[PDB]
RNA sequence: AGUAGAAACAAGGCC
RNA sequence: GGCCUGCU
């Protein structure tokens, strides 16, 4: 029957309807006169809608060919010969301009003289049926239909036919036509009643060639194919396996509970060694303070000009000369770096405005001191295969180094009050319910007691200089910059004023992955002899500077002030995390926030005024030798915010993984004391665990201390 | 006119022809999601990395004709390269500023209309009125809660075709919908932003977020409306209750 | 006197003071290198639990895999693999017996999921492994990718649209002689039968990082496109069977979490009476992905879609047949550095097959000469057990039988056990009449547990009495207790942009405070502390400080330009009037009464050309991966302003070969933005059909253009000139 | 598409023979009054056998039907077909 | 040298 | 010496 189409229609019909035969996904071989029914009504739909143009009137202009003009306006617009979603964005969009109704199925035309729809059927029954037919298939319809049938009759409502007459016996010659032609090939033995409808289909999803193979391959030991364990699976049925297998699986299997008791848990070992060194990017308890006592704010100001004046306060100053070596570089290159840098600082002070950033010379001096030119080439390894210390890269456990007491009067010193507010905190909306104003006196109260502690002024220098550091490396990336570690304060009097530590010259800085590493040298003042911890200062060179005079009841002390001047580096996320710094301060105040609402819950009233005031109750928050101290809530305080800012500082793999491994210890320990019974399955690898994690770092190793003194004073 | 000018245009490239001619509709959404860009891991670490930079932001090409290259010092406010798989311009972020300062205005009346939920919550809490703080412990239970207040009791896919008929009334399809619930909501919501000009995306999503009913599972004591779970924040504590009366009540 | 905080809980019981035990206020730890020598202990592991199966050489890729399925018993506490096929199919079957119809209408619910689902949800997903290029690739990118590689060799059944028919080309493809890929350095290669298996069966390792609470890094995969659509099948099935199980805690939140921990804790501890004795096991399982064999999760799903369609069966059995064959690329590969000639050198890993061992330290010799015999084509074959739990769904249904197991109606005795599972964490409250009672249970639990190849931590586990334990970094004592120290992360500038970053802060900051209990004065200074940072970041200070910053020229004029200064945007340099009351208001609207008409209609303008919104999934969503935890989106309340421009891209695709990608990116970006402009509908709801693009578009230009006159600006002459143009670029379109 | 031009018919006694032509498979077909249309010739009827012989000529597109010994059942008209158009129909009247 | 820690940075590639 | 890139 298909040779019918592959005779007579053009391509464009024969191809629209084979892809509205893809459309519902139906295939052409199996019945093929739907095929031929429909793409009649496709060609009755062109036939009709075709070689019928309409101008500014009425009265559709009818030419047998469009001449070349703008007036090649089209009579009937055609529905369908699109797809489905095609056909109803032309109904709404017909719909939603003309002002019309919508119909629920898919017309055939649109005409503008009645401005509506026009649905073409042209079935093999005759028309007096077909009609009211596809009129109750369609509700309440101002669309007029109109319907051909073979024989050769027309109909329609309102006795209305849209356009000329010599148009439909055009259509009814090609009628009889596409008729008297199967009369030469013979198709009515199933033409009148071909389709009734189908619509049904089964997914098919086999598993075939090797992904059946593969299949085979993936099953328990003693299976063959995935039919046979798929038949075994559907044919098993519970009959009381898991009880054989349990008895006959041997007894050393086991998950025995071990007492968990006041005598048996261990001192944690720490690692012996060389003592622990110094890690921090600043001195922390060593800093020196040179002030100007201007009226600025933290940001406001211009860091050069600040710094230079700040120093030029200073006076005393003496030629530079080496006290304690760096051990392992070039001292010299230190000292002369530091006179490049007064130099240099000289000569900004001589021109005419200081400049916001300045970049310094690439000498000799600061290229070893900064490290570059010294990453190897990178090759390929086809080039050198033959070179005898071509190896890995060193992958080994840090060097072990043991815990010193400097570190623990470091944090100690951490904690102590001040003498300014380190503090100046930003705007909020004014409070309006009375939570809120609970909330402000609150946190008031915890910056009184906060903002005068050691810990906020490391946050602030921290947080300055990573912020410094970061920007001067993006902006900067290739040329050395100048940066004078700069702190402004507030003293009791209410002087603002500035603090110059000292400066960092930072250097290339081409930073591409995160962990890729910049390379700084920071100097700063202080007033600490090295000569009396030099463990401590392991990889610092510390030169004599000058000497300062600071009023003192014993005549006038004129003490020696030196310079530590070292190599450091830091990292995109070493330098994000540590201009982070400020939730240190969160983590601390949220803590004691959480200790007062706590205790506010017993008795039903707030209870931080007379917490901080009355200062009755107090927390152990140290030992000393005569036994454990307590201290107020505020002491608490400044010594939760500074153990926040010692990890912020030291953080490390290590710190991780002891905290971890810790804290469970620490849990069992705290079910011990309240009396639950606890128990553990393999106490010595929990222990293994913890004290891998001590290394070298000095700040994990101070907690596993502190660790070790909780356990000696708990077990009680 | 423009529009199908420029498809010839694209046509007329043998790539882009290709590139029209064998991609079906469905693969619509593939090739427009493809992209060389991955999704970063850390934004923050970059955020703070980039701002740094001169050029950090990205805007259309349309900015070089409606912002100066520079500003009154000559502080370059957008540059002409392109950006990696884009024809947007790398520019920098006075350039948005500027645009804050003398960049062309509009009448922005209608963005209240448009972004309703955002408003209503903004009146709601003017008109509050607080109470005395009252501390006691607070049993605090898990609940599940409506999070949205303004939900016109539909689902997503159910409120999808509202918003569809809404903005977008020629792709609707099939669909006509039946609920007259629905039927008043694109009533008024067609009426009321029939001449807005946002976005029809940003819209179609602020409708989606206004009418769509959303639930989350959140630790409450008391309230459970969904005024009221909106300032949970604000109202209930761990051992403190802040008696609270929104606008509405 | 020495100051010590840990002193602080001599007073301050452990839980409630355990937020001082996490050190989340530095840098995270990171990997710096290559993953090559995670991969390979990883695989050398994995093995090595497994030793006591049976080997044997895969006849399609040629590699050598081991099945400890049925194997022996173990006989130590050391991890084993050797799980039991009739052990797990009884504990499915005493599930099943335990909640009736779990089985048939989960598998109801994922038929009809599987026969709708459409292609496109597989671009809805982070990087994949790329085969086309060998490397970790955007999911759309890489799905595209394959689909135009398949294309090309004559696989296009997935022009369908409907993921099964993907599926069913992807295995049609298995049986190809000969398929055709594109390399650029284009170049055509052409890859046998054998090759693109091992392609198509690979994973891609790398290294974790910003993981805490470990010394030691980790290894995790990616698997490529052809096996994620049977992924995501076998997933959704084990999604709707755990969403039936109330046992389970992984398809669920955080305060869902807590809340199931607490009933089930209240429902053990409150029906013992006083003669049964009640303890509770923070259990941990070492080794949990290493001792999965995917062949017992085929067991799994085919005693699951028993009596269902046998197309369904063979579509979900699909994934683990691929899995048990699965390979690993070992890595990126490994540096070397020469001092002495003050070099260095990079060797991928594809020669650690023959490259001499020399070059190597001991421990890096010995691996490598461990999982030699396993390497075919430069990937090791990895089938003994999961690589990174892929199968999150299907690890914690076993658990969840385990834990069901013991419902006293299985257990036989007076002991019994019950609890939560979530992959590789649970907690297990055991009762029993007296303590002789609760070691006979919690043996037997560990009994059957190594029974199903699940190993228990004994290193970081312990029991105590109920009403204190731990699940998932949440400490219950008599009530769980809040941290805030695992959200501490979450407290900055998140990095979207400007409007996204402060939605995002006020709304991280009001969510601590309605979950993890943050405190009034704490959330204040929050605020504060983040909006410092917030103005430090964007260069967008007060405006009436004398801050000079790339950005202070513009904005200190617009702050002496406007007369209502108190409606200036933070961004902007305005006052910040965000207080605990007003967190939950978006700060344009905030503002709104106070800014003024000119500059609140500068900033909320439509034709502003720095807003640009994409789709809809994309509209007001932030993935921030949080800390401790798998990767999380999030919505923000956000205004549309000029301030929610997008960031600057990578830019560095154009020093590399892979340079072409950005040209078929702005190629196709013009044609979608081209499509757009003629569907609108494009972004929101995603068009569907089985046309072509310019077909769509000339038809509905003639439409439009019809449609338009009959009222509109349109006329005749445009009319005419639109339909001539359509039909000239429908002549070229033909030729 | 095609058109066809017959030639050649009219009046003849019996025995005698005739020449049709065609000038556009083709073929001639024919029907007697109150008959339907029969097949003649095609480029054969069993009634013409060994006594009409049809040949096509593919230069000048062109079918000419050779009809001898002609009998009074052989009245009819006589239509060209090209593979189906028609020609107008020519008359043969033994 | 320095950062850092089971492998890396201490710029890369292209002419 | 000149130019390109900074998660590809």
């Amino acid at each position: 029957m298909e040779d019918f189409v592959r005779q007579c229609f053009n391509p464009m019909i024969v191809e629209l309807a084979e892809k509205a035969m893809k459309e519902y996904g139906e295939d052409l071989k199996i019945e093929t006169n739907k095929f031929a029914a429909i793409c009649t009504h496709l060609e009755v739909c062109f036939m009709y809608s075709d070689f019928h143009f309409i101008n500014e009137r009425g009265e559709s202009i009818i030419v047998e060919s469009g001449d070349p003009n703008a007036l090649l306006k089209h009579r009937f617009e055609i529905i369908e010969g699109r797809d489905r979603t095609m056909a109803w964005t032309v109904v709404n969009s017909i719909c939603n301009t003309t002002g019309a109704e919508k119909p629920k199925f898919l017309p055939d035309l649109y005409d503008y003289k009645e401005n509506r729809f026009i649905e073409i059927g042209v079935t093999r029954r005759e028309v007096h049926i077909y009609y009211l037919e596809k009129a109750n298939k369609i509700k309440s319809e101002k669309t007029h239909i109109h319907i051909f049938s073979f024989t050769g009759e027309e109909m329609a409502t309102k006795a209305d036919y849209t356009l000329d007459e010599e148009s439909r016996a055009r259509i009814k010659t090609r009628l009889f036509t596409i008729r008297q032609e199967m009369a030469s090939r013979g198709l009515w033995d199933s033409f009148r009643q071909s389709e009734r409808g189908e619509e049904t289909i089964e997914e098919r999803f086999e598993i075939t060639g090797t992904m059946r193979r593969l299949a085979d391959q993936s099953l328990p030991p003693n299976f063959s194919s995935l039919e046979n364990f798929r038949a075994y699976v559907d044919g098993f049925e519970p009959n009381g396996y898991i009880e054989g297998k349990l008895s006959q699986m041997s007894k050393e299997v086991n998950a025995r509970i071990e007492p968990f008791l006041k005598t048996t848990p261990r001192p944690l070992r720490l690692p012996d060694g060389p003592p622990c060194s110094q890690r921090s990017k600043f001195l922390l308890m060593d800093a020196l303070k040179l002030s100007i006592e201007d009226p600025s704010h933290e940001g406001e100001g211009i860091p050069l000009y600040d710094a230079i004046k700040c120093m030029r306060t200073f006076f005393g100053w003496k030629e530079p000369n080496v006290v304690k070596p760096h051990e392992k570089g070039i001292n010299p290159n230190y000292l002369l770096a530091w006179k490049q840098v007064l130099a240099e600082l000289q000569d900004i002070e001589n021109e005419e405005k200081i400049p916001k950033t300045k970049n310094m010379k690439k000498t000799s001096q600061l290229k070893w001191a900064l490290g570059e030119n010294m990453a190897p080439e990178k090759v390929d390894f086809d080039d050198c295969k033959d070179v005898s210390d071509l190896k890995q890269y060193d992958s080994d456990e840090p060097e072990l180094r043991s815990l010193a007491s400097w570190i623990q009067s470091e944090f100690n010193k951490a904690c102590e009050l001040t003498d300014s507010s380190w503090i100046e905190l930003d705007e909020i909306g004014e409070d309006v319910a009375p939570i809120e104003h609970i909330a402000s006196m609150r946190r008031n109260y915890f910056t009184a007691e906060v903002s005068h502690c050691r810990a906020t002024e490391y946050i602030m220098k921290g947080v300055y200089i990573n912020t410094a550091l970061l920007n001067a490396s993006c902006a900067a990336m290739d040329d050395f910059q100048l940066i004078p570690m700069i702190s402004k304060c507030r003293t009791k009097e209410g002087r603002r004023k500035t603090n110059l530590y000292g400066f960092i010259i930072k250097g290339r800085s081409h930073l591409r992955n995160d962990t890729d590493v910049v390379n700084f040298v920071s100097m700063e003042f202080s007033l600490t002899d090295p000569r009396l911890e030099p463990h401590k200062w392991e990889k610092y060179c510390v030169l004599e500077i000058g000497d300062m005079l600071l009023r003192s009841a014993i005549g006038q002390v004129s003490r020696p002030m030196f310079l530590y001047v070292r190599t450091n580096g830091t990292s995109k996320i070493k330098m994000k995390w540590g201009m982070e710094m400020r939730r240190c301060l969160l983590q601390s105040l949220q803590q004691i926030e959480s200790m007062i609402e706590a205790e506010s819950s017993v008795k039903e009233k707030d209870m931080t005024k007379e917490f901080f005031e009355n200062k009755s109750e107090t927390w152990p928050i140290g030992e000393s030798p005569k036994g454990v101290e307590e201290g107020s809530i505020g002491k608490v305080c400044r010594t939760l915010l500074a153990k926040s800012v010692f990890n912020s500082l030291y953080a490390s793999p290590q710190l991780e993984g002891f905290s971890a491994e810790s804290r469970k210890l620490l849990l069992i320990v705290q079910a011990l004391r309240d009396n639950l019974e606890p128990g553990t399955f393999d106490l010595g690898g929990l222990y293994e665990a913890i004290e891998e994690c001590l290394i070298n770092d000095p700040w994990v190793l101070l907690n596993a201390s502190w660790f070790n003194s909780f356990l000696t004073h708990a077990l009680r | 006119m423009e529009r199908i000018k420029e498809l010839r245009d694209l046509m007329s490239q043998s790539r882009t022809r290709e590139i029209l001619t064998k991609t079906t509709v469905d693969h619509m959404a593939i090739i427009k999601k493809y992209t060389s860009g991955r999704q970063e891991k850390n934004p923050a670490l970059r955020m703070k990395w980039m701002m740094a930079m001169k050029y950090p932001i990205t805007a259309d090409k349309r900015i070089m004709e409606m912002i100066p290259e520079r500003n009154e010092q000559g502080q370059t406010l957008w540059s002409k390269t392109n950006d990696a798989g884009s024809d947007r311009v790398m520019v920098s972020p006075l350039a948005v500023t500027w645009w804050n300062r003398n960049g062309p205005t509009t009448s922005a009346v209608h963005y209240p209309k448009i972004y309703k939920t955002y408003f209503e919550k903004v009146e709601r809490l003017k008109h509050g009125t607080f109470g005395p703080v009252h501390f006691r412990n607070q049993v605090k239970i898990r609940r599940r809660v409506d999070i949205n207040p303004g939900h016109a009791d539909l689902s997503a896919k159910e409120a999808q075709d509202v918003i569809m008929e809404v903005v977008f009334p020629n792709e609707v399809g099939a669909r006509i919908l039946t609920s007259e619930s629905q039927l008043t909501i694109t009533k008024e919501k067609k009426e009321e932003l029939q001449d807005c000009k946002i976005s029809p995306l940003m819209v179609a999503y602020m409708l989606e977020r206004e009418l769509v009913r959303k639930t989350r599972f959140l630790p409450v004591a008391g309230g459970t409306s969904s005024v009221y779970i909106e300032v949970l924040h604000l109202t209930q504590g761990t051992c403190w209750e802040q008696m609270y009366t929104p606008g509405g009540e | 006197m020495d100051v010590n905080p840990t002193l602080l809980f001599l007073k301050v019981p452990a839980q409630n003071a355990i937020s001082t035990t996490f050190p989340y206020t530095g840098d995270p730890p990171y990997s710096h290198g290559t993953g090559t020598g995670y991969t390979m202990d990883t695989v050398n592991r994995t093995h090595q639990y497994s030793e006591k199966g049976r080997w044997t050489t895969n006849t399609e890729t040629g590699a050598p895999q081991l099945n400890p399925i049925d194997g022996p018993l173990p006989e130590d506490n050391e991890p084993s693999g050797y799980a039991q096929t009739d052990c797990v199919l009884e504990a499915m079957a005493f599930l099943e017996e335990s909640h009736p119809g779990i089985f048939e209408n989960s598998c109801l619910e994922t038929m009809e999921v599987v026969q709708q689902t459409r292609v496109d949800k597989l671009t809805q997903g982070r990087q994949t492994y790329d085969w086309t290029l060998n490397r970790n690739q955007p999911a759309a990118t890489a799905l595209a990718n394959t689909i135009e590689v398949f294309r090309s060799n004559g696989l296009t059944a997935n022009e369908s649209g409907r993921l099964i028919d993907f599926l069913k080309d992807v295995m049609e493809s298995m049986d190809k002689e000969e398929m055709e890929i594109t390399t650029h350095f284009k170049k055509k290669q052409r890859l046998n039968k054998r090759s693109y298996l091992i392609r198509a069966l690979t994973l891609n390792t790398m290294t974790k990082d910003a993981e805490r609470g470990k010394l030691k890094r980790r290894a995790i995969a990616t698997p490529g496109m052809q096996i994620r659509g049977f992924v995501y099948f076998v997933e959704t099935l084990a999604r709707s069977i755990c969403e039936k199980l109330e046992q389970s805690g992984l398809p669920v939140g955080g305060n869902e979490k807590k809340a199931k921990l607490a009933n089930v804790v209240r429902k053990m501890m409150t029906n013992s009476q006083d003669t049964e004795l009640s303890f509770t096991i923070t259990g941990d399982n070492t080794k949990w992905n290493e001792n999965q064999n995917p062949r017992m999760f085929l067991a799994m799903i085919t005693y699951i879609t028993r009596n269902q369609p046998e197309w369904f069966r063979n579509v979900l059995s699909i994934a683990p047949i691929m899995f048990s064959n699965k390979m690993a690329r070992l890595g990126k590969g490994y540096m070397f550095e020469s001092k002495s000639m003050k070099l260095r050198t990079q060797i991928p890993a594809e020669m650690l097959a023959s490259i001499d061992l020399k070059y190597f330290n001991d421990s890096t010799r010995k691996k490598i000469e461990k999982i030699r015999p396993l390497l075919i084509d430069g990937t090791a074959s990895l089938s003994p057990g999961m690589m990174m739990g892929m199968f999150n769904m299907l690890s914690t249904v076993l658990g969840v039988s385990i834990l069901n197991l013991g419902q006293k109606r299985y257990t036989k005795t007076t002991y019994w056990w019950d609890g939560l599972q979530s992959s590789d964490d649970f907690a297990l409250i055991v009762n029993a009449p007296n303590h002789e009672g609760i070691q006979a249970g919690v043996d037997r639990f560990y009994r059957t547990c190594k029974l199903l190849g699940i190993n228990m931590s004994k290193k970081k586990s312990y029991i105590n009495r109920t009403g204190t334990f731990e699940f998932t970094s949440f400490f219950y004592r008599y009530g769980f207790v809040a941290n805030f120290s695992m959200e501490l992360p979450s407290f900055g500038v998140s990095g979207i942009n400007e409007s996204a970053d402060m939605s995002i802060g006020v709304t991280v900051i009001k969510n601590n405070m309605i979950n993890n209990d943050l405190g009034p004065a704490t959330a204040q200074m929050a605020l504060q502390l983040f909006i410092k940072d917030y103005r430090y970041t964007y260069r967008c200070h007060r405006g009436d400080t004398q801050i000079q910053t790339r950005r202070s020229f513009e904005i200190k004029k617009l702050w002496e330009q406007t007369r209502s200064k108190a409606g200036l945007l933070v961004s902007d340099g305005g006052p910040n009037l965000y207080n605990i009351r007003n967190l939950h208001i978006p700060e344009v609207c905030l503002k709104w009464e106070l800014m003024d008409e000119d500059y609140q209609g500068r900033l909320c303008n439509p034709l502003n050309p720095f807003v640009s919104h994409k789709e809809i999934e994309s509209v007001n969503n932030a993935v921030m991966m949080p800390a401790h935890g798998p990767a999380k989106n999030m919505e923000y309340d956000a205004v549309a302003t000029t301030h929610s421009w997008i960031p600057k891209r990578n830019r560095s695709i154009l020093n590399t070969s892979q340079r072409g990608i950005l040209e078929d990116e702005q190629m196709y970006q013009k044609c979608c933005n081209l499509f757009e402009k003629f569907f609108p509908s494009s972004s929101y709801r995603r068009p569907v059909g089985i046309s072509s693009m310019v077909e769509a578009m000339v038809s509905r230009a003639r439409i439009d253009a019809r449609i338009d006159f009959e009222s509109g600006r349109i006329k005749k002459e445009e009319f005419a000139e639109i339909m001539k143009i359509c039909s000239t670029i429908e002549e070229l379109r033909r030729q | 598409q095609v058109q066809l031009q017959e030639s050649g018919g009219g009046l003849v006694q019996p025995g005698g023979s005739l020449r049709l032509s065609c000038a556009a498979t083709m073929s001639w077909y024919r029907q007697a009054p109150g008959k339907e249309r029969e097949l003649v010739a095609s480029d054969y009827a069993a009634s013409v056998k060994g006594r009409f012989t049809i040949s096509r000529d593919n230069a000048k597109n062109t079918v000419y039907l050779q009809m001898n010994m002609l009998k009074p059942e052989d009245t009819a008209v006589y239509y060209c077909y090209v593979y189906t158009l028609f020609g107008q129909g020519t008359q043969v009247t033994v």
